[PDB]
């Protein structure tokens, strides 16, 4: 793969370096490097595709040379050099194609795709131009036991999850308390709510944790933390978790107090932030737990006193949320992003061409069912098939 | 099955609410109107009972499902009133200076009221906090209640006095008694005609409604006065004949049962907790 | 060391060179509950202004951040009037 | 520093370009400037660390050169280069973590840490080798005086503030008058609320105003603005201004009429929109005064007619709103972001080995301090910080 | 920056700012224990309050270091570039104030505008070499 | 590292091969090596120690090549082996020492302890002997991936859970219903419980079920599975699950029946088993499936008839168990054993010099918290200091 990556740059770089008028000292190494892989390539032959719709393609190599006695390019060469930059885009676009469809249970991280597989051999090892690019440089820093990383842009590390636990609750569902949760993306999204607004706790005092547990480890996470969670803050009525009845939701948002988030690492409190707003940092992180509290308002308006009385009805039920914005982070395994088109990359070359569903990655790649469950196979197939989309995002667009 | 006790559930909101279950909360409950004599009196019937079992059936009850009881009036119906029946409605007239015991009435069957005997005869008896009253239940429950020092002394009243107590109720069949959340007291109530019982206020009755069958919105079940509250089940309809008046009853019995609801503490999932 | 006032202030600084940092709550609420507390009969203004006029060494700095009155008093007896403006300033607030 | 730089991208360059096949056309340049690193660092002892528990390592160099007579590069020259990049690469990660965990309070932008500091001298002047990046080229732009700027998607300018001005109240709370507001980041979500829905205002409109002062010049923004904050678009119950009790309040959301907001630098007005919601574009502004007014309805259907009424209650509050985003930006001097993680790595290599509290920074590194006070020494500071980081995350990650 | 950089108690006459960005001043009125019946006619314990009490200070910076440029006493550079711009009727520009007005100059004064400042003032110096 | 065991396998087969009286053509490259090995750490100088309580020490390598003109080896030849290899394996066994007190959050891999890591440096290949040992081939083939696989007797996979759940209670827990188990080292002990004796189930048979997630997949395992579950088959008191109160329990075993076992990878199963007990196998699984059912006995003797009402009281509750052994597998990561002392040896030397907690490690190499969380990071130091004992076990002991 290594190779084919770099069969990958050696053809970007043929088709920006290589313009009219150009200098040959600018492209020395370039007509140099592209000189090699034309006549490693030479003589050889592939057979791609074969998996749904993508049709089988034979390609077989035998292109001159590129000149290098000129001191200046002109059209002539332009012509030459584009009749052989368009035979090799296409074969470089089917064979990741080919290799980003193909999926296997036991060893992922070694290639598929047979194609691809020749071109892992010996003769194909002089083609070999650089790996600068971050997800070749994960998959070599990786290839050799070492520490990796990809920088990420709003990651979501979080499955969709909305849903409720309700600590306290009646078949007319009139006195609930507990917690609402939406995880999605890159947000945590949590609301206690408590219809007595805390009449009878002690000390006047609800206590809500709400635990995450990320599938994969962050890394220095830049978070954003606000109140009022957004969403859990206009009336509803919500399905009963039996699915029976619905019950009716009406918030009246209090202001969470002595709240304490946690970034958990093997169990350990790697960091704490108590009532500490706006961006934070959590150096390396597992599982987040958020603690908040809905007091009792002791001191209160005749307004809210009317809102919050000590009989049954409870007409208004009390509130407390908060976000948490993972805007950045860096972690090991690869993840989907808001920045980055990979997995939209995958998911569209497998959807064109009816790829059956495989035995490891969910149907659809309905990346929610992906990263709930996150195995090493999962984990070395994802990787594989997204370092593949990078280098054919290289040249197809 | 993991009775009394309170375990946290976890519930979705993708999920798809299931169908329906009105056909469900009529093929298997029972459901039971308590009216006034005076109704059958003015209807001047006896197959009408009937008449009314038979156009239930077409609105989807069972035959022996929509039973019936009649009472003299709501000041003798106040008297131990046990509604031992799944689905109740009480349609209660409204007249002038009866406005106080209506709501009485409507507290004690509107709202589950858990509690224990008092011996008035040996104990000083009193109040915890908000949720809890003394109910009287009987012909004349003449409730002389003196206040007591911290010394156990009478303030207004001596305890070797009956007569300068402090009446707070004259011959009512029903009356629910609130005193000085704070004091001990030191009660006389005419042990061999009227029981007293120190209870205090759960969660509401949601199996019973009332139908105010005549004026303005008196019902007060919260004994505090600041809060007025309007409950779903605190129906209210004009009338000027008992016809008239059932037949809406029957016409709108589903949003009258939709009103309602099963009997928390009739549940087999509220087994280990106050199950009744 | 972290300095307080019971009027809010607050302050942080070294030792050896009275050269103020910026302050650490959630640091000093976990330290307070442990730590042996220090009145603070020279204030962190006085102390500063007095090192700055005068230089006081290392040793008498630890002593007058430690209210050690065998060392206190040596300034008292020099006549050191940032020391005596400070002790006559706290007893005219001893009114009432 | 561009010694350090110069250094990192080195060694980057050599861990991508130098692999296994790779012709020597495509390595020769890098070969140069490794060989002439390997030399001028030979026999030279550095001492990282000794701050903190970051510890002290001692670093000395006896490096052999790499050969120039082969066409293809293969195993063994791999091998050495990656025994030598190794060790290089440690060193380098050990003296930007070094140099980033200090500070200074006179001379904020010359260097701290002794290792960088011997760097620093004559010596070695012959390493730099292209200062590229962005952070490295301000750097250089900001030494001579010349006109710098970072881009930034998301530029967390603001310093998290979320409160609220009471043009009018009284203890009861029953009719009061004002703005609420929370910058946050990138966002101002500003909503004036009137409770009376303005009945005896001038021709029946009440003004409001907001004015933010950022503490840097943004250059070329793109921002999103449109209305009805959402934050502010609830019931909620918020303290008093002293804390004593708590009114309650409960939005009703008119939308706001005649908009105007208004992009200024030192008072001039630069830019101003006038009800033109969307994307928009602000070419300087130090603030922004965002102007609004709610205007009861002249006509209004029986519903709203009973929400509004003329009588002393008021259930229902009146608002008009305003949310304002800064998408994206360039600024003079180094800010954090959505997209980079030049402050999780600062703050995260503190708190890792529990530096004190330092000079300048404010504990923990908490950037709503140290973007409320931005002294010049702070800036200073922060830049050859965030420098540094950057420089680091080219190899480390 | 919030560094008590100097603090002078009870001090007048010349003193010494090694180094600040604000003067924090502080000071007391203090109601006579003792009074002369003149005094005491002044100051009363009903409401009338004809005599108002105040108490003063004034701070003159006599001399400074500055690390960027500013207008002073001493040189006309200030001057010079109003001089040249009034003449010859420059109209305003993107950053200075209108007439160079050095009030909104410095109550707002922006790197930009500092580093403008510093170009003509030296421009200035520069001209005030050879024409004066 | 290859180094370092390269050093030790020298010494130990010098050790032991350099006897009196052996020929020469016995030890003629071993004695080759050996001077290799000598003149590769002549005149150089290594540090070891400087945490907890492990004391610095300097050694230095000034020693003569061993003679080579002898055709049969005599005693004054092993007096100078035995004034080089004391002094060489007591420096191997304090470089190995301090490796294992040493830990890294990130980059676990590569060697702490600056001795190891002068000895990984490009001089001191030339040691390199031969990696034989189990921990050593593993290491090559991990750090330069094939798939790999430690076989372990009686591996202590599980982390010591012994806990219970019930399905059916009440306050007075007169009648219950349940499981309760014991996974501790290689063992399973799950034992479900009724105490109406299923009288009341569908058909009189009541289903218990119990899932055993494996932090890492075990391959080719052999697992015992037997009936009745020793530890739940006598009368207790056990602590309730909120622990306000203690309920009785009174066993009567009775068998398990249509017993199946489950073992999953990933999901799917891998492996099933129906009513089969003694030895089997489990090809590659990650967790463990073990479903059960307690049938009322039809016809019963009328001592079991007494002992089964249908009243309420229940003097005897009856009960079905399993017992699950897993008596040898093989795992891709490394744990501790039965036969194996590495963890022992691991956890002894950073005892006898109370080093500080590290970041990664729990406290006192807990390995019941270390395998609850055995996150990637964990695993690599694991592997690090495992093998590292495992060098200096070959001469330590
Ligand atoms: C619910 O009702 C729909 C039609 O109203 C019917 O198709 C469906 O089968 C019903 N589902 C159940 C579970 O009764
Ligand atoms: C209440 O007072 C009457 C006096 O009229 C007395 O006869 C009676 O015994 C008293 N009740 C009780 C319960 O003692
Ligand atoms: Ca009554
Ligand atoms: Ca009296
Ligand atoms: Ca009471
Ligand atoms: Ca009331």
């Amino acid at each position: 793969m290594e190779v084919l990556y770099s069969l990958s740059k050696t053809l970007k770089d043929a088709r920006d370096k290589i313009v009219e008028g150009t200098l040959y000292s600018n492209v020395s190494d370039l007509i140099q490097q592209f000189n090699q892989m034309i006549v490693t390539m030479n003589g050889n032959d592939f057979q791609t595709g074969g998996i749904g719709n993508l049709p089988i393609r034979n390609w077989t190599f035998d292109f001159g040379l590129l000149g290098t006695t000129l001191l200046n390019l002109d059209a002539n060469y332009v012509e030459t050099a584009r009749t052989t930059i368009e035979y090799f885009i296409d074969f470089i676009d089917n064979v990741c194609m080919d290799e980003m469809v193909r999926e296997s249970q036991r060893n992922g991280v070694a290639p598929q795709s047979e194609a691809l597989r020749k071109l892992a051999g010996i003769k194909f090892k002089r083609i070999n131009f650089n790996n600068s690019s971050e997800y070749i440089e994960n998959w070599n820093l990786q290839n050799r036991r070492q520490r990796t990383g990809f920088v990420f842009h709003k990651p979501n590390i979080f499955p969709y999850s909305a849903s409720f636990t309700l600590n306290r609750s009646q078949p007319m569902h009139d006195n609930l308390m507990g917690t609402m949760w939406l995880n999605a993306g890159s947000e945590i999204q949590v609301a206690g709510f408590d219809y007595s607004c805390a009449l009878n706790a002690p000390a006047n005092i609800q206590q809500f944790e709400h635990i995450v547990q990320l599938r994969r480890a962050l890394t220095t996470a830049t978070i954003t933390l606000l109140p009022d969670a957004e969403r859990f803050s206009f009336p509803r009525v919500i399905n009963s978790a039996d699915g029976a009845t619905t019950w009716f939701f009406n918030p009246i948002i209090l202001r969470p107090n002595n709240v304490e988030v946690e970034f958990l690492l093997n169990g350990q409190i790697i960091n704490t932030y108590q009532a500490r707003f706006g961006t934070i940092v959590a150096r390396n992180f597992d599982t987040i737990r958020l603690s908040f509290q809905l007091m009792r308002p002791p001191n209160m308006t005749p307004a809210v006193n009317a809102l919050f009385p000590q009989a049954q009805p409870f007409q208004h039920h009390a509130t407390v949320g908060l976000t948490l914005r993972i805007e950045s982070a860096v972690c090991e395994s690869v993840l989907a992003d808001a920045n980055e088109t990979l997995l939209a990359n995958v998911t569209a070359v497998r959807q064109e061409y009816a790829i059956p569903v495989g035995p490891v990655f969910p149907p659809g790649m309905n990346w929610t069912e992906l990263i709930t469950n996150y195995s090493p196979s999962r984990e070395d197939n994802l990787q594989r098939v997204f370092t593949v989309a990078s280098i054919r995002s290289m040249l197809i667009k | 099955q993991n009775y009394g006790l309170n375990i946290p559930i976890t519930g979705s909101m993708d999920t798809v609410y299931s169908n329906s279950t009105r056909e469900e909360v009529f093929l298997t409950s029972t459901l039971c109107l308590y009216y006034p004599t005076e109704a059958s009196t003015q209807i001047s019937d006896g197959e009408w009972k009937d008449s009314l079992s038979q156009m239930f059936l077409i609105k989807g009850w069972p035959t022996g499902s929509v039973y019936f009881k009649e009472y003299s009036n709501i000041v003798d119906f106040s008297v131990d009133p046990q509604l031992y029946c799944d689905y109740n409605l009480v349609l209660m007239k409204y007249d002038q200076s009866l406005e106080l015991d209506m709501s009485e009435l409507a507290d004690l069957i509107l709202n589950e009221w858990l509690c224990n005997p008092m011996d008035i005869t040996l104990y000083y008896y009193q109040q915890s906090g908000e949720s809890n009253k003394w109910i009287s239940m009987g012909s004349s429950c003449t409730v002389k209640v003196c206040p007591l020092n911290t010394q156990t002394l009478g303030i207004g009243c001596q305890t070797t006095n009956v007569d300068s107590f402090e009446t707070v109720a004259e011959n009512e069949k029903l009356a629910i008694v609130d005193v000085v959340d704070g004091i001990n007291h030191k009660i006389n109530l005419t042990t061999t005609t009227c029981t007293i019982r120190n209870c205090k206020k759960l969660g509401p009755r949601e199996n019973v409604a009332v139908i105010q069958v005549g004026g303005a919105n008196i019902l007060d079940i919260t004994a505090d006065p600041t809060t007025n509250p309007q409950i779903e089940r605190m129906m209210r309809v004009n009338w000027k004949r008992w016809w008239q008046v059932f037949y809406t009853i029957v016409d709108y019995i589903n949003q009258i049962v939709q009103v309602m609801s099963k009997r928390s503490r009739s549940l087999n999932s509220a087994a280990f907790y106050y199950r009744v | 060391v972290m300095e307080i006032n019971t009027e809010g202030k607050f302050f942080a600084y070294k030792i050896n060179t009275f050269d103020e940092v910026p302050f650490d709550v959630n640091k000093f609420a976990e330290l307070v509950t442990d730590s042996p507390v220090i009145s603070a009969i020279i204030d962190f203004k006085t102390l500063k202004n007095l090192n700055d006029n005068y230089g006081i060494t290392r040793t008498e700095a630890l002593n007058l951040i430690k209210s050690n009155p065998n060392m206190l008093r040596n300034f008292i007896n020099q006549n050191n009037p940032i020391i005596r403006n400070r002790i006559e300033q706290l007893i005219l607030q001893c009114k009432l």
